[PDB]
């Protein structure tokens, strides 16, 4: 999560990630 | 002619960035006209005296 | 002025009419047949098949 | 015995009590603003110390009624330019220090209401020392926790359906913080400046429970109505119905893992390790 | 080449109704030289206290 | 903390963070 | 982390133009 | 975290020129 | 992370001008 | 490791790291 002058430069790519295989 | 009735209440904003922009501002413009044979000076006395 | 008719029924009703998500009507045959009885253009009181106004 | 946290008329005594050899107080001293050179032609870096230091207080204690717990939450969450004063009952500290809730944290106050315990609440506080005379701001926002005298189950209402959370193994955690307040470096003095902001706070309720009976119906009602629907601008009504003396708040589950269903080998029931709700806009 | 003002330094200006002064302004100094036209761009704004 | 050609691009916001409530 | 090029360029516009505003035009 | 200046400047060029393209040249 | 817009624009200016320098001016 | 439009903006500095003293 990164900001320039309080505005977000992270792209709102609507991509999911979910918990890795436990091992 | 149009007003947006909804408004922005104090609970309805969530980011703001309000400048006064003044880096381009000048106080005298001289315009040459009539094939360059005559000139007029536009004079913003306020800014000149304030500076 | 107020009076609840405790045994009255209304159809059809779902989320798109004003009711909550639990409170939708069931698709009863009698409801479909009674609704299919509509023939006018406005709000009106229905006829008994003699054509006599009901709800007298 | 008791540490006093106060703001004008409002005062809370937190018993600095815990079992055995647990940490009751941690005071961390820092210099966040020292510039130590990354390079240069020396073996050892040149340095410059020019700014206020940091003092962080972490208080662990126990509260003996729910009323005082709610008062503490309200005290911590409130935006006011009246100084927040901490009286520490130990001789290595001055009589009063002026404090902010932890400078950039979502979790300044944690309150735990664990299963099996009556009239005993776990308190974890994180506070930052600020200059008494450098508490700056415009707005007052009085935080209130809604309270009622009922006994009913914890109820979750979303889209016209109410789910009642199982009483069995039920624990509650409440997290409160003020991440939008600015604690800022000042030259030539020991302690930073506190900019009180009448802006969004952190307020989170976490639940843990075992689902023992009518298991599909209970869990499916929660997952269908809360998780598989779009809630819009509105959200979930979370109603305590008088448990812990609490009432009704508007909330939403936030993020990647706010709810988990756990199935263990050889058990006829479902564990919910976490159900997280963040309190959303309500307060006129 | 107006008589009273040609060759003088101009420092002030005012909107008038005959005798009566409606507005007054201080200008940055200038000499009105021979054969120079002098003109106004006088903005009067009507507004409120919000 | 990030760098382009050795110069820090992170803003020296004089803003404090301190440890969260333990839990 | 995926970075939005539109937001980087839009945010930094004020700072890219300033060196020239410092020199007139 | 070491950031490549050529990569940033070359990647953002599309977005830097776009306001100008919107306005003609 | 908070990124200084002045620092990004100042650091990358080198590389923003190179494509045009490659083409003359 | 950071990307704009799927291209990496991280520099391929061939500088090694190796894990610190264990303690
Ligand atoms: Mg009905």
């Amino acid at each position: 999560n990164a900001t320039i002058d309080g505005r977000q430069i992270s792209e709102s790519t609507g991509r999911y990630r979910s918990d890795p295989s436990r091992r | 002619t149009v007003h947006i009735d909804r408004g922005v209440d104090n609970t309805q904003w969530f980011r703001y960035d309000i400048p006064e922009l003044g880096k381009e501002a000048i106080n005298e413009v001289e315009v040459w006209f009539d094939d360059g044979e005559e000139s007029v000076i536009v004079d913003d006395g306020t800014d000149k005296l304030d500076l | 002025a107020d009076t609840t008719i405790i045994d009255a029924v209304v159809f059809p009703q779902d989320d798109g009419t004003g009711v909550s998500n639990g409170d939708e009507d069931y698709d009863s045959a009698g409801y479909l047949a009674s609704l299919a009885r509509y023939a006018g253009d406005g709000s009106y009181v229905g006829g008994d098949s003699t054509g006599s106004p009901t709800l007298q | 015995v008791d540490a006093t946290l106060s703001r004008g008329g409002t005062s809370v005594d937190i018993p600095l009590v815990e079992e055995g050899g647990e940490i009751l107080l941690s005071s961390t001293f820092g210099k966040p603003e020292v510039n130590v050179r990354k390079s240069g032609g020396s073996l050892n870096p040149r340095v410059i110390d020019s700014w206020s230091g940091l003092q962080t207080f972490q208080l662990v204690g126990k509260l003996y009624d729910y009323s005082t717990s709610h008062q503490l939450a309200d005290l911590v969450k409130t935006a006011s330019t009246t100084p927040l004063e901490l009286q520490i009952p130990q001789d290595a500290y001055p009589d009063t220090v002026t404090v902010a809730p932890a400078a950039g944290q979502a979790s300044a106050l944690t309150l735990e209401y664990p299963a099996g315990r009556k009239d005993l609440v776990d308190v974890s506080l994180s506070l930052t020392r600020v200059d008494p005379n450098s508490v700056r701001g415009v707005g007052d926002q009085q935080a209130t926790t809604p309270t009622t005298t009922g006994t009913g189950p914890v109820e979750v209402t979303a889209g016209g359906t109410t789910v009642q959370l199982p009483s069995s193994g039920l624990s509650v955690e409440r997290t409160v913080g003020r991440p939008n307040d600015a604690v800022r470096r000042v030259p030539r003095q020991a302690d930073p400046r506190y900019e009180v902001k009448a802006k969004v706070t952190n307020d989170v309720f976490t639940f843990s429970f075992e689902t023992l009976d009518n298991i599909p119906a209970t869990l499916n009602a929660l997952t269908d109505n809360v998780f598989r629907e779009q809630l819009g601008r509105d959200g979930v009504t979370l109603d305590f119905n008088g448990l812990l003396g609490l009432g009704s708040v508007k909330a939403i589950p936030v993020g990647s893992s706010p709810f988990r269903q756990v199935h263990q080998a050889g058990r006829g029931w479902v564990t919910v390790p976490t159900l997280e709700f963040r309190r959303i806009y309500s307060n006129e | 080449n107006t008589s009273g003002i040609v060759g003088q330094t101009v420092r002030e200006a005012g909107l008038k109704s005959g005798s009566t002064l409606l507005t007054r302004h201080i200008l940055a100094e200038f000499l009105l030289d021979t054969d120079q036209r002098l003109a106004s761009s006088e903005s009067t704004r009507f507004t409120s206290d919000n």
